[PDB]
């Protein structure tokens, strides 16, 4: 997840006379040099946006250097990676590190640590690209480092799911929060439509959970079209459409929600059922509809980002075949 | 006094200290005593009696006068 975070810092101004000739430009350049490309305060900082507040260029009191410091408050574009987050492109660097190490080549620099105890790895040699699912271990943003540090497993579609029992209604402020979230998903869906469709079909079939879902049947461009395939059980609902009509304040959400593995993960579809008709291996969780919509919406966000980056990085069929030892492995573990 | 006293002397080298030393800590600021509000310095011993001898009216020789050459030599 990329985002914007407001930071606070104190600079050191070696030449206050030359610095003040253009305060804002020099301040922005100093901030960009210092903080871009390095994680700082539990965020990665991809790009420095203009400053919000700053102090007058003071003079260093406790030394005869004559330099100034000046305090700066600024906002920056930060990439924060979470648990269960989906990363679609990871390069293996070394096999001598038997614990297995990788380096993500997406827009968010992360160095991944895929444990070798699981047998689904140690099959990927050095130089090939394979996606990773981030485990529940928290991404470590050690300050000053050029990239995030995290541990995660090679993605298997994980045919498990969670049912959600709602007991609180949405308010208009929460409605606006999830409407910003669906704005994000609309951007992602437009990006998906902009790609060469057959690659999304292939990657979606590969990471679909239950069965191979027969054949090419039921085109799945998804964008502005609630089309889908498989159709295992129960009538689904469009979480997006539920959102906009909830923004119109019609529908209540006081029900049981789930996205079982039979659904297409990148689709905005889900099931709203009144009395828990799902075959859950877990107890329903009793909490508010803001939690449910946040969780499902960001699940869709990371699944669709996953497929988008997989389609983007695999622009040609030769690269897929170069990493052939992963595709048949995942097809084995369906 | 000069009976064997030793006093420390350090020369500032930093620009901030050098600017400070001449502007703030110069001895001209300690001419007037902070303690007593009066002057600290003046003539002592050789000059306190020297000022009296110079400015007294009559010497044992006569009137306390000097010719031009010795008046010039005082300066
Ligand atoms: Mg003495």
């Amino acid at each position: 997840m990329i985002d914007q975070k407001i930071f606070e810092t104190t600079l050191n101004i070696d030449d206050p006379t030359n610095f003040c000739t253009n305060v804002e430009a020099h301040l922005l350049k100093e901030l960009e040099n210092i903080y871009v490309g390095k994680c700082f305060k539990n965020s990665f900082i991809l790009n420095i946006t203009g400053v919000i507040q700053r102090s007058p260029c003071f003079i260093m009191r406790t030394n005869n250097s004559g330099r100034g410091y000046m305090h700066v408050r600024f906002s920056a574009v930060v990439s924060y990676l979470n648990a269960f987050d989906l990363i679609a492109a990871v390069k293996i660097i070394k096999n001598d590190s038997n614990i297995i190490l990788g380096e993500s080549l997406l827009t968010e620099p992360v160095t991944i640590v895929i444990p070798s105890s699981e047998s689904q790895n140690n099959v990927a040699e050095v130089g090939q690209i394979v996606p990773v699912q981030l485990a529940n271990s928290s991404v470590y943003y050690i300050p000053g480092r050029q990239q995030a540090s995290a541990t995660g497993s090679i993605f298997i579609p994980k045919h498990t799911f969670s049912v959600y029992h709602v007991q609180e209604e949405l308010t208009q402020e929460q409605a606006l929060n999830l409407t910003k979230l669906v704005n994000i998903i609309e951007m992602l869906l437009e990006s998906r439509s902009k790609k060469d469709f057959k690659q999304i079909c292939f990657f979606e079939k590969l990471y679909y959970t239950y069965s191979i879902s027969s054949d090419e049947i039921l085109d799945l461009k998804i964008w502005k079209g609630p089309k889908g395939k498989e159709m295992s059980r129960l009538k689904p609902c469009n979480v997006l459409s539920f959102l906009y009509d909830a923004l119109k304040n019609k529908n209540s959400s006081l029900g049981f929600w789930a996205r079982p593995p039979n659904l297409l993960k990148s689709s905005p579809l889900a099931y709203q059922q009144d009395q828990n008709s799902f075959n859950a291996t877990e107890l329903p969780i009793i909490c508010s509809a803001e939690v449910m919509f946040v969780t499902l919406l960001k699940e869709i966000i990371n699944y669709l980002q996953f497929i988008n980056d997989l389609c983007d990085t695999f622009n040609n069929e030769q690269l897929i075949k170069r990493h052939e030892n992963i595709w048949m492995l995942i097809e084995q573990r369906k | 006094d000069f009976d064997g006293d030793q006093m420390n002397l350090w020369v500032p080298w930093s620009v901030m200290s050098r600017v400070e030393a001449e502007l703030l800590c110069s001895v001209r600021n300690w001419f007037i005593s902070t303690k007593s509000s009066g002057p600290v310095n003046g003539q002592v011993q050789d000059s306190t009696v020297g000022s009296f001898l110079l400015t007294r009216t009559n010497t044992p020789m006569g009137k306390n006068v000097m010719n031009k050459l010795h008046a010039m030599g005082l300066f």
